[PDB]
This record gives structure tokens, sequence and C-alpha cells, in this order.
């Protein structure tokens, strides 16, 4: 409805990112989703499934086809995968974009921590500030998909706010006490 | 020698300036897109005589127009710079826009163009009458910019806050333990033979500006986002021109010690994380020398190891140690 321009974080690009992404983009929002790790990261707890940032979620999809399709069938990562296809061709970078939000959206504290150093780390040109906010989502199936619901809820309350700037810290203030959660904010630039 | 571009390029920017003033205003964006990305892009040239049709649109209702129009006036300032005091009078009047929107926005370019035309202005040997109307207009530009931290919108004042960093850092002198910053331009470069403006009188003013921060920094009722900009401008100040670095890590002790009772529980935690990285930030500066255990005193207090603290330490010869330690004594007394 408004000209908000979000980002969801999260360090795979491929769960909590996407649901998030899903729900935003189904409420008209403009929307992009990104992962701070190094390489895409999925699920023995020694023994996970490691992909480049850039490659396509089709070729991860036949990768992990060939390798057990039946495994992946039961843990719904192929699921997974179809969700995301659906959105874009390959999960990305956070810290390689050059793509500029109003809103920044962490999945948790560890993310932020990542996104606000790696902002920091860059010399400001244009000078436009950016919030930066962490709303702490487990990282399974179903707390994704709950977390992406809290998400949504918070965007929209913000987008309904005729001076985002200016209305915030008293937003993000009152959502914490109904939602009784905890939600950092910082102010990072581009 | 010539050929058809030019004449091809300014067939289409006319065509593109004749349908602005019977377009709306979503149309007129796109219109003004395409006239900067040739006017300042493709066909450079044909700027001058283009200005005076984009420069009306700073008049327009709309203010997502008005942000365009910043938007190209920024452009100008970096592509043809020599334009400078045709365009600048109109950044002063948007200074004073009725949508904080715009004001915003105005703040956001005017980091870049007090840079840009300070630089151009500073590099003339026989500077013009319009060469001092330029000036005269980016110090008032600096003024406007520096009431706007007592502004009632927080997001003007973040800006007005994120304006004034660049100013100190422009208005002082670098050194040795300044950190390495490609286009980085200090009181050092600006030359004996310019007459538009002393050194002396601008460090002047950095330092007054510095100390409104310092001040500011330290108000019981700042909001958490102004504080965290301030807190993060700070640092920009101190690890570029480390002469500074003092007052800044005091500011840090004094905020750590006296947090504003008006931050939230998650405000405090959001405040304090910054903080934190900012304190990681000087502890690397080879200027932060002098107040390593100060600096180290509050990372502990902020959850931060002896070997995370130690590892953020640069390695100093004992002939450098003794030429810091030795000025450090004498600056004492």
């Amino acid at each position: 409805p408004s000209k908000l321009a979000v980002a969801v974080v999260d360090s795979s690009n491929m769960n909590r990112s996407m649901e998030a992404h899903n729900f935003l983009a189904k409420k008209g929002f403009n929307v992009r989703s990104y992962g701070t790790g190094e390489r895409v990261k999925l699920p023995a707890f020694d023994k996970p499934n490691v992909y480049e940032f850039g490659t396509k979620y089709e070729d991860i999809y036949r990768d992990l086809e060939s390798k057990d399709k039946e495994f992946y069938t039961q843990n719904g990562l192929l699921h997974m995968l179809d969700r995301n296809r659906r959105i874009k061709k390959c999960p990305e970078r956070f810290q390689d974009t050059k793509e500029q939000f109003d809103i920044i959206v962490t999945v948790e504290e560890r993310v932020y921590d990542l996104v606000v150093m790696h902002m920091e780390s860059m010399e400001s040109v244009d000078n436009r500030p950016v919030h930066v906010l962490n709303v702490d989502v487990v990282n399974n199936a179903e707390d994704a998909l709950m977390g992406a619901f809290v998400i949504t809820d918070m965007i929209n309350m913000m987008a309904k706010s005729t001076d985002l700037d200016n209305d915030i810290d008293e937003l993000i203030q009152e959502f914490e006490e109904r939602r009784k959660r905890v939600i950092l904010h910082s102010v990072l630039f581009y | 020698m010539t050929d058809e571009k030019t004449a091809t390029a300014r067939a289409k920017v006319v065509d593109w300036c004749n349908e602005l003033v019977i377009a709306s205003p979503s149309t007129k964006c796109e219109l003004l897109a395409k006239v900067q990305e040739t006017v300042l892009g493709s066909c450079a040239e044909l700027a001058e005589e283009f200005l005076e049709s984009v420069l009306s649109l700073a008049h327009d209702s709309n203010m997502e127009v008005r942000k365009q129009v910043v938007a190209f006036v920024e452009q100008v300032c970096k592509v043809k710079v020599e334009l400078l005091p045709h365009v600048i009078n109109v950044v002063s009047m948007l200074l004073r826009d009725n949508s904080a929107q715009v004001i915003k926005r105005v703040i956001q370019a005017c980091g870049s163009i007090y840079k840009n035309g300070l630089q151009y202005l500073c590099s003339l040997m026989e500077p013009g009458d319009s060469a001092e109307q330029a000036w005269n207009i980016l110090s008032l530009i600096k003024a406007q910019i520096l009431d706007m931290i007592d502004n009632e919108n927080d997001g003007i004042r973040t800006n007005a806050i994120k304006f004034l960093e660049g100013v100190v850092v422009l208005q002082s002198f670098a050194d040795e333990d300044s950190l390495k910053r490609d286009g980085d331009f200090s009181l050092a470069d600006v030359p004996d033979h310019c007459t538009l403006f002393r050194r002396e009188k601008l460090q002047e003013e950095g330092n007054n500006i510095l100390d409104i921060l310092l001040q500011f920094h330290g108000t019981t009722h700042i909001s958490s986002v102004n504080l965290i900009a301030c807190t993060s401008s700070l640092c920009t100040i101190a690890k570029m021109r480390p002469i500074f670095m003092g007052a800044v890590v005091e500011a840090f002790k004094q905020l750590n010690a006296n947090l504003p009772p008006t931050l939230t529980d998650s405000q405090v935690s959001s405040v304090r994380k910054s903080l934190k990285m900012q304190l990681q930030t000087l502890l690397k500066n080879r200027g932060a020398f002098e107040f390593a255990s100060t600096i180290r005193g509050m990372l502990v207090d902020l959850g931060s190891s002896t070997n995370e603290i130690q590892k953020l330490i640069p390695k100093m010869d004992k002939q450098e140690m003794a030429r810091r330690q030795k000025r450090i004594l004498e600056n004492a007394a």
C-alpha cells in the first residue's frame, strides 16, 4: 500500500527470510531478502548441505533430488525449495547487494550484528539512514512460519504511519509490549 | 569536428521538457529521470541550457517532484560542479520546505554538495563574485542544518546529525593516525592562496559543531535513534580526526555511566550494542593509544572478553610508543 522498501535478512536466505518475503510480497510490499552467511547451509548434525550464494534454487533442488529424493521429501525441504524458486532465481548475500532500503529486518541478534558490522564497514555516500530491526525467529519450519506472521504484522503497523522516522520508536515500544517481544532497533547509513 | 549525437539528444530532451508542463506528477518524475540520465550522463553538454527548466520544478506542489529536483542538483555538483552557484540557491530554499520528507532528502544531498562545493571553490585561483555568492549560500546551509538538531521531527534531527559529521571532518586537519579513506579531504587540502575563507575560521566552526554534538550526545531526553546516530558520528569524527579522540572517548564514558532515563530496556540494549561497536572501531585506531585502558574498561562493562579487546589493539614498535608516550607527557605540562 505505502512506498516502503523492506529487506528481510537471515543466515541462509532459505527458510526464515523466504517465509517473510513470501508473506510481505503477498501484502503488496516492495520486499527483498538476503542471507548473511558465507555459504548457503541446509540440514547428520556434523554433515550439512552446503552451496554457494548465487546458486539457483532449482540447481539445489536437482542436487538434493539426485542425492536422496526421499529424505528431503520427508523433512519438507523440497517443499521449501519450491516456494523459494517461485519467489526468485537464486538466494542472495546481503554483504554483496547495492540495493537500498527504508527498513531492514533481521531474524536473530547474530544476523543483526552481521548486517550492522557490514553497513558500518562501508563509508557513507548518500548519507541516507535506514532502520535495522531485529525480530527473533527460532530456526525451524514451524517457528519460521509464525515469525513471518509477526514480521508482516510489524511492517503493516509501520506502513500505516504517515511519518515513520518520527513515530517508529513509539510504534516499536507498544508493539513489543502487545506481542511480548524484544525488538532491537538501530540506524545505519548508506 | 562534429556529428549528430548532441542534436539527436537535444531533440529528445526538448520533447521531454515540453511534456513536463502538461504531465501528471507521476509522469513528471519518469520524465525527469530520463532528462537527468541524458543531460548529466549520455550528453553532459546539455546541462547549462536545460538547468532553469528543471530548477523551476522546485516550486511544484508534489513533494516527489521536489525530491527529484534535489536528486538532480546533487548529481550536478558531482559531474558538473562548475554549475554550483547556479543551483545552490534552490537547496537553501528547499531547507525551508514544509514537507519533512523533502527536508530529509535535501539534508542527505547537502553532504556531497557541501564537500564537492568546498573542493571546487578552494580550487579556483581567481574566484569571481559568483564564487563569493555560492560560498555565502554554503555558509547559510551549514547554519540552517545546524538549527535542525532542535527540530521537532526525529528523522530531520537524524539527518542533520549525519550532515554535521562531514562538516567537522572537512573542517579539521588529518594526521598520521587518521583512517586511510579514499576521497578524504581536510583543511590541509585547503590552499593558503584561497581568499574566500580562512583555514582557522573553518577549524573554529568545526570545533563549535563538535562541541554542540558532544553536548547533544549527553542530554537526558534524546531519542534512541538520535543517540545512536550521534554516537556513530562521533566515532567517524574521532577515527578520521584523532585530535578529537579524547573528547569522544569521554563522551562515550559519560554516556555509559548515565543512560538517559527516557530509553526503554530495548533502546538501552540497542544503544549499548552500537556503543560497543564504536569503541571497538576506535581501539583499532593508532590515535587511541593514550585511551586504550579507558576504552578497554568500557568494553569490559559492555561484555567484551579480555582476548577480544586485546586482538583489537594495533601493534606498535617501541620507538613509535616512546614518541607517543613522550608527546603525551609534554602535552600534560
